[PDB]
């Protein structure tokens, strides 16, 4: 309830101690899952920018005059999008649901982006690279590691964030 | 609907198990073990990037040089 | 000195071999082959961070953080 | 000294200065290792605000105590500010790399720079951290044993290039700590 209230409610919701307790017996593997979206959140301004510098990297008409994201304007505007559409994915994994996604970041985005002209092939591949990222942090296989966490097995958790970003690239492909 | 306000969850977690800095923010009592030191907190707050800074990236992009991770697909 | 400018030189490493995108900027003498489609730029520039990556910084930071 | 960066190197107009074609052709035989490193140069500013900002929160992450209501990265300013220095210290280690000489850096960015700090109470254990993961960084990216599939570049050894930076930063960390 506090976090959809939320994401109706203006100021932030703070979940520790038995609240804490209580959010794990709701969502699933509830430990491991915090993990999971902590090794996202945390790495977040390095997962877009790899995403957008690999789709103009495959791409660089992106950035000709031609391109969309010519003018510090629209890559503002594509390194933002990036990152909220990273944010959406990242609280589909923490709640263990796709509505919050499908409702406030996916539904009407492709009407958007067709009326904008942004190029849909490129927007898959941004959305594409960061599915790799977040996939590999879950697995903590990323360059830059976790040191400490228990060791076991996360490929569900892995398989669900996959998911979410799956939904995304079906949403606006 | 998406509502074009550019709003999204901002999610922190915070693992703080051991760390002397008292926890303050939470509302809901405590536990009576290791959760009481650890929180994740979520608030939807305005994504934004300056134009400055998409400059400074485009700076970076526009050599075609990767980070550690992953295959190198550039052809330029 | 360090002059308190907050300025340092901005290298850019442009190894364009094969863009389509023609070169202008340098106009000095051409060396008649990859060299051609290739430079660098450097520039004296005053060096900014935005509130918004010392947030994110932040941010990152705590989540990183244990104890 | 690369003549066509004097002017950039002593901040005299903001100008872009541009090495191309026989110019940098010559460039290349007057610096030494040119194309391997011009490619170490690249690797390195390419990947400079992710560098910049794991090794701040890198120092923060091991000393919290620097983001506490007192320490030194305490406000957005302050955290700012402390980044910026980072790059500021990346760039002219880069410009090092470049040409390689230490020159510049140690006089343009080094000179007087501990005792700055010192008057602000800018930690110098903290910021050799900073530096040090830095360091790190640049390193890993010059000196990358990755397949040929993850390169940017054809595959061979860059150790030397990688020792010689590291050169680089040891000088900024004998300057401040
Ligand atoms: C090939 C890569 C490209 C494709 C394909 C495409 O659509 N755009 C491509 C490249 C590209 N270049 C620029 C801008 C600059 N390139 C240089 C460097 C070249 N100029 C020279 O004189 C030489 C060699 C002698 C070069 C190599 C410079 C200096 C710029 C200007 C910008 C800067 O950051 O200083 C762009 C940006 C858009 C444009 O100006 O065309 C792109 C995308
Ligand atoms: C240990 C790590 C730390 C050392 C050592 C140090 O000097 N500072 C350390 C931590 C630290 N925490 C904050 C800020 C916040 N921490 C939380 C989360 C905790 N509050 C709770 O109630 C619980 C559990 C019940 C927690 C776990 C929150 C919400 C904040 C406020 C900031 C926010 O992002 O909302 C800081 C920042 C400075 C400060 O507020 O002390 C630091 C450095
Ligand atoms: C806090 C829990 C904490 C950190 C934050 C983190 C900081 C840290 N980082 C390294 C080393 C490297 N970081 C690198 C940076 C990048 N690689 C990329 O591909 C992107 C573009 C960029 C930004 C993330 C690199 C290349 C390295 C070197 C290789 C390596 O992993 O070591 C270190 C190690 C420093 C050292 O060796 O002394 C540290 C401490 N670690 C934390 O604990
Ligand atoms: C342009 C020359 C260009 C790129 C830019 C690059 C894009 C690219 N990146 C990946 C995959 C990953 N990138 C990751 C990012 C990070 N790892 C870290 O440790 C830091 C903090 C962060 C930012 C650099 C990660 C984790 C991956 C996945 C690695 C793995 O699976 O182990 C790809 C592959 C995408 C895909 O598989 O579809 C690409 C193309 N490459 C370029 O050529
Ligand atoms: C895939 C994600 C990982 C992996 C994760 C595992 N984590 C395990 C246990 C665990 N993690 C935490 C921290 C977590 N809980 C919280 O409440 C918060 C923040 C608010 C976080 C970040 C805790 C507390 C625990 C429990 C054990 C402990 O006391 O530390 C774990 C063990 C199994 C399990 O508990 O279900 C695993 C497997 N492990 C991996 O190897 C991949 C890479
Ligand atoms: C360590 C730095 C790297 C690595 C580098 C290698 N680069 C090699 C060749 C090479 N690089 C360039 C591009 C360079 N020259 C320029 O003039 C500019 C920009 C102005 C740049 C960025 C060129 C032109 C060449 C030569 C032609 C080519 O082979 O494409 C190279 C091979 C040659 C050599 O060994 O001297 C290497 C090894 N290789 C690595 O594995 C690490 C990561
Ligand atoms: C980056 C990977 C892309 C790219 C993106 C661009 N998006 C632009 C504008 C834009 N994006 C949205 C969607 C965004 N707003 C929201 O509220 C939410 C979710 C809740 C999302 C995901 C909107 C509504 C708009 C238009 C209004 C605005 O700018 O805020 C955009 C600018 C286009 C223009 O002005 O010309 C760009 C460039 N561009 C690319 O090339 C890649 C594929
Ligand atoms: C980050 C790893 C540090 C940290 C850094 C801080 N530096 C602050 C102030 C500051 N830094 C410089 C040096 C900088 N200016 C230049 O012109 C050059 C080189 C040419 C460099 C390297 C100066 C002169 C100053 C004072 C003036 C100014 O800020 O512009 C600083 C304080 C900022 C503030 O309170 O506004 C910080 C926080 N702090 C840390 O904790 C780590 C170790
Ligand atoms: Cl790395
Ligand atoms: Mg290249
Ligand atoms: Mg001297």
């Amino acid at each position: 309830d506090a976090f959809s209230r939320v994401v109706a409610d203006s100021k932030a919701a703070y979940v520790g101690g038995a609240d804490l307790q209580a959010l794990k017996k709701f969502i699933s593997e509830g430990n491991k899952r915090l993990d999971s979206v902590n090794s996202i959140v945390s790495n977040a301004s390095c997962i877009v920018s790899d995403a957008v510098s690999g789709m103009i990297c495959e791409n660089p008409s992106l950035i000709s005059p031609s391109g969309n994201c010519y003018t510090n304007r629209r890559m503002a505007a594509c390194l933002r999008d990036g990152e909220i559409i990273l944010r959406y994915v990242s609280y589909a994994l923490l709640s263990g649901d796709a509505s919050v996604l499908e409702d406030r970041c996916l539904n009407g985005l492709k009407e958007t982006y067709s009326s904008l002209g942004v190029p849909a092939n490129s927007n898959a591949r941004a959305v594409s690279i960061m599915k790799a990222c977040a996939v590999a942090f879950v697995n903590n296989t990323a360059s830059q590691k976790k040191l400490s966490t228990p060791q076991g097995d996360c490929s569900g958790l892995a398989s669900e964030v996959g998911g979410y970003f799956d939904k995304v690239t079906a949403a606006i492909s | 609907a998406m509502d074009k306000s550019a709003k999204a969850p901002q999610i922190t977690i915070f693992d703080h198990r051991g760390c002397s800095r008292a926890p303050k923010e939470s509302t809901g009592g405590k536990a009576g073990g290791q959760d009481d030191e650890m929180m994740v907190k979520v608030a939807s707050t305005k994504v934004t990037v300056s134009e400055s800074d998409a400059a400074k990236k485009l700076q970076e992009f526009i050599t075609f040089e990767k980070g550690i991770d992953g295959p190198f697909t550039s052809k330029n | 000195a360090m002059d308190k400018s907050a300025k340092a030189p901005v290298i850019t490493i442009f190894d364009h071999r094969g863009c389509s995108r023609a070169p202008k900027e340098y106009t000095g003498a051409k060396a008649g082959g990859k060299d051609d489609e290739m430079m660098v730029k450097a520039q004296s520039v005053k060096i900014e961070v935005s509130t918004g990556t010392a947030e994110g910084v932040l941010a990152t930071s705590l989540a990183k953080m244990t104890k």
